[PDB]
């Protein structure tokens, strides 16, 4: 049968349904539940501010590939 | 024969200048192709920085070793490599006339990619002569990648 | 501007609308119109027949990866 | 020597194609560096303006760096 | 003895000819498999160009080295 949440996975036994399962990459992994998703809350960087060096942009923006990049309104 | 064997750097600087002048001519003739000339000047102009490695002993000797590697080892490798590449390219194009393999140019590129370690041995497509295709590609890969390419390293070591 | 069908592309000039035309890879490519997807019909191999050795299979089957592959229904 | 070749071909590629992952020297330098460690991205799915000049530059770069210089480094280490 | 220890080029040209003849036989028997026999004879043919590297010293010695590399080193590694 399948393994329930908290049981050891991948040693000859998969976990149960995918909607509440992910066997991590940990060499004695345990079945875990997907957490919900929250968008980027506050403490992000704003448009025109420096990104990458310890601060990440909010979801409406993107950080380009450069040495000292800045959040931009992509597209 | 003197130019064909000696004074290479003069030829390279001259060719850079020719690309620049052709770029100017295309500029004032109201063409967009002048950029295609201009970059070929620019990419050459940086590599000719190696001319100045003389005057420093270690880098100068290094540059001379590069010169002899290009003329003695690489020139013999590329002839045989091109013969094998063109042969298997023509065979593959004959076998599979459709989809990434309907021309010599595309097939030559897709076979060339294998030598630099980013091949595409996927075989997900629905070809008429799959399972002959696999044998040809395995033969090509064994002949070029394993045999010749390591043999180049051995010969460079001896040189 | 863009290059129309029958005109040389990629030497500093793209083709026109790319839902209808494309620039192939041929070292002096000309813009070409797309072609429709003709379905496969007879001259294909049927289920349980030797696929791969000079005869592809029709729509409702898959040709496995094997030395002498036989087309089969894929579920 | 490697950085001299890398910066030269990077400037040429950026000048040729001003947009689409090659809009800067940092991005183009990284994308050309990926060829050195054998995980390049020779797809050519993009509709650039000067394709078929782009390809010649990439082939020249690959032959100069990957085939010649790296195998030369292996030879020189073996000598040392 | 000399059919395998020596005279490789005679064997390889002969085998190219055999593939051509099998292609012709399959062609007139109404079989598409004649393509498969054809291309092998093509792919061998462009390889047999290396036969003509003799008559040029540097390429000739290079081709002899390729022969010895195949028969000595690669044949143990593949096993
Ligand atoms: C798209 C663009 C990419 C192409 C880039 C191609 C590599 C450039 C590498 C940089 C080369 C600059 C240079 O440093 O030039 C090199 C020549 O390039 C080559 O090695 C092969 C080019 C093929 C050395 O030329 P050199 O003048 O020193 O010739 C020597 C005489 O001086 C001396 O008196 C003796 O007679 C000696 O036997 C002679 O040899
Ligand atoms: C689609 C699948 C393709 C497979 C292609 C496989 C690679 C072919 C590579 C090109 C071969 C052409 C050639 O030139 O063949 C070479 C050797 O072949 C091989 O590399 C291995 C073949 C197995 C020379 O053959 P040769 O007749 O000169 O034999 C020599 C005598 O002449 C001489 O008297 C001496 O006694 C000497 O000891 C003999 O050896
Ligand atoms: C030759 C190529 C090697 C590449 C793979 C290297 C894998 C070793 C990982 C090191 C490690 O750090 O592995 C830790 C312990 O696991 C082991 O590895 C035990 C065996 C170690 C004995 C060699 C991680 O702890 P964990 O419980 O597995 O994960 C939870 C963590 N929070
Ligand atoms: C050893 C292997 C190396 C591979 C990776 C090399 C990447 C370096 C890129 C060089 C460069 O030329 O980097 C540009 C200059 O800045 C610096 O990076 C200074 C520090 C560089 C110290 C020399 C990038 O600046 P930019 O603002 O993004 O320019 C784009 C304007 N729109
Ligand atoms: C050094 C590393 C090399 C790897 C790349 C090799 C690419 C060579 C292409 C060979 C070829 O055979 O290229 C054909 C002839 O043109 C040329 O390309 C001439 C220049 C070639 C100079 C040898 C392509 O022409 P086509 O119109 O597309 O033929 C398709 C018909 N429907
Ligand atoms: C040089 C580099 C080599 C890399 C590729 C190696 C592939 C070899 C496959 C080995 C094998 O053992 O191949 C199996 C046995 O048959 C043959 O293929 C015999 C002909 C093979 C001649 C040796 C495949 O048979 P199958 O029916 O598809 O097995 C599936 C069962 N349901």
């Amino acid at each position: 049968d399948c393994a329930k949440e908290g049981e050891v996975c991948s040693w000859g036994k998969k976990c149960c349904d995918l909607d509440n399962f992910y066997c991590p990459m940990e060499f004695i992994p345990h079945c875990k539940k997907y957490k919900p998703y929250v968008p980027v809350t506050t403490n992000c960087a704003k448009e025109g501010e420096v990104c990458g060096w310890g601060s990440k942009c909010c979801h409406g923006l993107d950080c380009p590939l450069a040495f000292i990049p800045y959040c931009e309104k992509y597209r | 024969k003197s130019l064909f064997v000696d004074s290479y750097s003069e030829i390279l600087f001259f060719v850079q200048s020719l690309f620049m002048l052709v770029s100017v001519v295309l500029y004032f003739s109201q063409r967009k192709e002048y950029v295609a000339s201009m970059v070929f000047s620019l990419a050459m102009g940086w590599t000719n920085m190696l001319y100045y490695t003389r005057g420093f002993q270690q880098m100068g000797i290094y540059a001379v070793m590069i010169e002899k590697m290009i003329l003695r080892d690489l020139c013999r490798f590329m002839f045989v490599y091109l013969v094998f590449l063109f042969g298997f390219s023509t065979a593959v194009v004959t076998l599979i006339e459709d989809g990434k393999y309907n021309s010599l140019y595309s097939t030559c590129l897709e076979l060339f990619k294998f030598t630099i370690g980013m091949g595409d041995l996927e075989f997900t497509e629905n070809y008429d002569f799959k399972a002959v295709f696999i044998i040809l590609l395995l033969a090509y890969v064994i002949l070029t990648y394993i045999l010749l390419l390591n043999m180049l390293i051995a010969l460079m070591g001896e040189t």
